[PDB]
């Protein structure tokens, strides 16, 4: 998203309490728009929040947040959604898998989708690559989704700390890694004149 | 000034080949100074032709002891290595090539030629030194450039050099240093036959203020393809057939034991010790980005 | 020029221009139009050599036409772009850009 | 674990107590220990040893070497019998039951290689075990069990760049 983003922010700071509730169910119903980070953030949206339309910000917390099962568990209290919307929570919630692990096993992605053939599944992950969501190729005999990228939707405002633990984790590997290399051309010197002057210690020997 | 040498002065060209300087000295060139273009367009060259030789031809210039190359371009010509002056079968393409370069500015004359050694170091072999005592003959100023494409790669240092023929009847003088290098059993025998027939010239790099600025700012972005190289895939031809040489050379050297040169084993040693190294090489690369991009998790 | 480098470079293909200088102007794409004669899509490249920047001078751009105050006219759109993965290549380039025990 | 470190104990009260003849106790230990290591070389060595004073007085460590002869002919049914005939607590019997342990995971380790279908009564004979109970166990772990035929079919189950530098240092010197 990028356009979208600016489009409805627009519309975003110029809406009031219905018009807001009922443009929750328009982004949500719109494609290409994966990340509702701006939107979320909102204080227009923060009033809706505890209100007479709580249901509507609780299923745009599940958009930007949850996934496909946690709205599967909270259908009676959400508001109803139409196929798109169903298979854009479908898409998120196979990219919070793929944030997860690279390569997904048919089965737990039937099972967190809720689905029941396979095509269904296939034409649902084919539905992502063609909208830029993901990136990848699916694999018929081993039953596997094999994901090249997936993109960012979770903004977490108390959980980024958990991004520069694994930032900090590549800069150390990194740091030892330097470090290493420094170490090993140190001892690939440390050995070669050693074994020079050692060599010219067996050649003084030769004048005797 | 760094872009002094791409100046092109017409009539001081014309006045030293009016001159010919070559003919009082047999060793007169002695440097081969080559554009960082030139370079890297005869190793991309000699390593599209994968395992086949590949040849071509070099513009450029001389400027007292030494020879210039500027630029090169590719010659679409069967038998390099096979046929004595296989060049020739692209005569009318070199000289439409020369006439529309000279269209768009390229001044530069024909200075020399270019060919590959796939695998079996720079030198000149029987059909190389014919070929370049001919061009000598009747197109001097002229020079031979030999490229290992594969040696290239594996070591990760440019297996380049330049060569002069010797008139036929005429000896070389005391100097020779001649910088070791494993040569194929397949070849050593024509290697020793013609090698003192020819000298290596001192080479040596050159590039402009702006491939300096360019390069500095590719790095910013270049240092991605260093850690994505996949070197032990990309020619791992090259280690087997010289392992397939090795062996032979082995069974030569067990052939010198058993009843009765100097020295085979030391010889197939340093070759066996340089191939491995090379692999090893590969292989720390290999684990550099094991290290890096997969030991890190969530 | 193309029926000389097809004899040499077989399996390779004209896909664009390029050319010297700041940012695309006029100039470029009346020129671009010329191409747009010879190929269908052709790339765009320019380099500039008098660079103020920290950034490689070198950017890619791809024609679009689009429809401004009712004139259908042509303009560059910039793309993205990666380095190539050559292996003799790339100890060629560090070669050059170094230009001076195995480990 | 705390075993191996009770036989290297042994295996030094072996040699600075005598005197010439070391401890019947220890004799036993080490007996039952070599037997626990499957090292039957060097029980059978060991058994040689003994002097047949202590193989007169001390009946009970005939009765520890009774199992090494099973172990020997590798009879499985015959190794769960000795091991539950004889009684020697604090000393012997606290490791039996440990070789017992042991055999039952050794012979279990075993079916699950050699065998693609074995039959139900000598899979139980093999681990000791009634035919009940080790159905039980290998239906409750995974192995397929067929009745009638009475078959069981079982399922068979810096640090890298200092070594390179290594490598490439004595290559090149
Ligand atoms: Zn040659």
């Amino acid at each position: 998203t990028g356009q979208n983003q600016e489009q409805f922010l627009l519309l975003a700071k110029s809406a009031k309490g219905a018009a807001l509730a009922t443009l929750i169910h328009q982004v949500l119903e719109a494609p290409g728009v994966y990340v509702f980070g701006e939107l979320l953030d909102m204080p227009n949206v923060r009033e809706l929040a505890e209100s007479d339309f709580a249901s509507t910000f609780r299923l745009l917390t599940v958009f930007a947040y949850g996934t496909y099962a946690d709205y599967l568990a909270e259908a009676r209290n959400l508001p109803p959604l139409t196929e798109a919307q169903k298979n854009k929570l479908r898409h998120l919630s196979v990219v919070t898998l793929a944030a997860k692990v690279k390569c997904i096993p048919y089965a737990v992605l039937l099972e967190a989708l809720a689905l029941r053939n396979v095509r269904q599944l296939e034409d649902l992950v084919i539905e992502a690559v063609y909208a830029d969501v993901l990136r990848g190729s699916l694999d018929q005999r081993n039953q596997r989704l094999e994901v090249d990228y997936s993109i960012g939707r979770d903004i977490q405002r108390q959980d980024l700390s958990a991004i520069a633990r694994t930032l900090q984790e590549w800069c150390v590997g990194c740091e030892v890694v330097l470090s290493g290399i420094e170490e090993q051309v140190s001892r690939a010197n440390q050995h070669k004149e050693q074994q020079l002057g050692l060599k010219q210690q067996i050649e003084s020997e030769v004048a005797n | 000034s760094i872009d002094e040498i791409y100046k092109y002065d017409k009539k001081q060209q014309q006045e030293i080949l009016a001159a010919k300087p070559w003919t009082k000295d047999h060793h007169y060139f002695k440097y081969c100074k080559i554009s960082a273009l030139a370079l890297l367009k005869m190793v991309m060259h000699a390593r599209s032709g994968g395992n086949l030789e590949v040849m071509g031809l070099m513009l450029g210039k001389v400027d007292g002891e030494t020879m210039i190359i500027m630029d090169s371009f590719a010659l679409p010509v069967e038998g390099t290595e096979t046929r004595v002056n296989a060049q020739a079968a692209a005569y009318e393409y070199m000289a439409a090539y020369i006439e529309n370069a000279k269209q768009v500015g390229r001044l530069e004359n024909a200075i020399g030629w270019y060919h590959s050694h796939p695998g079996y170091g720079c030198w000149l072999s029987g059909i190389d030194v014919s070929t370049q005592m001919l061009n000598q003959q009747f197109q001097e100023p002229f020079v031979a450039v030999v490229i290992d494409p594969t040696r290239t790669i594996s070591a990760g240092k440019v297996n380049l050099g330049a060569f002069r023929t010797y008139p036929k009847g005429y000896k070389p003088p005391d100097e020779g240093p001649s910088e070791y290098q494993t040569i194929p059993l397949n070849k050593i025998e024509d290697f020793g036959v013609h090698c003192k027939q020819y000298y290596a010239l001192e080479v040596s790099y050159f590039k402009s203020s702006l491939d300096r600025k360019l390069l500095e700012l590719l790095w910013n972005k270049y240092w991605v393809n260093t850690l994505s190289s996949s070197s032990l895939l990309t020619n791992a031809d090259y280690t087997t057939g010289q392992v397939f040489d090795l062996s032979e050379k082995l069974e030569q050297s067990e052939a010198q034991l058993g009843r009765g040169s100097e020295d085979k084993l030391a010889k197939a040693t340093r070759d066996s010790c340089k191939t491995t190294i090379e692999a090893i090489h590969g292989l720390m690369s290999q684990v550099i980005k094991d290290k890096l991009f997969n030991q890190i998790n969530i | 020029k193309e029926e000389q480098f097809k004899q040499v470079f077989k399996e390779l293909e004209f896909l664009g221009w390029y050319t010297t200088g700041g940012p695309p102007d006029p100039s470029d794409i009346h020129v671009h139009k010329q191409v747009c004669e010879i190929i269908e899509s052709p790339l765009f490249l320019k380099l500039n050599p008098m660079t103020k920047h920290t950034d490689l001078p070198v950017s890619v751009f791809e024609s679009v036409i689009d429809i401004i105050n009712g004139e259908a006219t042509m303009l560059f759109a910039e793309l993205t772009y990666t380095l190539a993965t050559e292996e003799a290549e790339r100890i060629g380039v560090d070669h050059v850009a170094r230009m001076t025990s195995t480990v | 674990f705390s075993f191996k470190k009770l036989l290297d104990q042994c295996e030094n009260q072996e040699l600075e107590a005598p005197g010439g003849i070391a401890t019947p106790p220890v004799y036993g230990q080490l007996l039952a220990l070599y037997l626990l290591h499957n090292d039957m070389n060097n029980a059978r060595y060991l058994w040689k040893r003994i002097p047949p004073a202590i193989k007169s007085a001390n009946s009970e460590l005939g009765g520890i070497w009774s199992v090494g002869q099973r172990i020997w002919q590798r009879d499985f049914p015959g190794i769960y019998t000795t091991i539950n005939a004889h009684q020697w607590s604090e000393t012997v019997q606290p490791i039996m039951e440990a070789l017992r342990d042991a055999t039952r995971r050794r012979a279990f380790a075993l079916v699950s290689q050699a065998y693609t279908s074995i039959i139900a009564d000598d899979f139980a004979a093999f681990v000791g075990l009634p035919v009940e109970e080790a159905v039980k166990g290998i239906l409750e772990q995974g192995w397929q069990a067929d009745s009638t035929t009475r078959m069981v079919l079982p399922r068979k189950p810096e640090q890298q760049l200092a070594r390179l530098t290594d490598y490439v240092a004595f290559l090149e010197n």
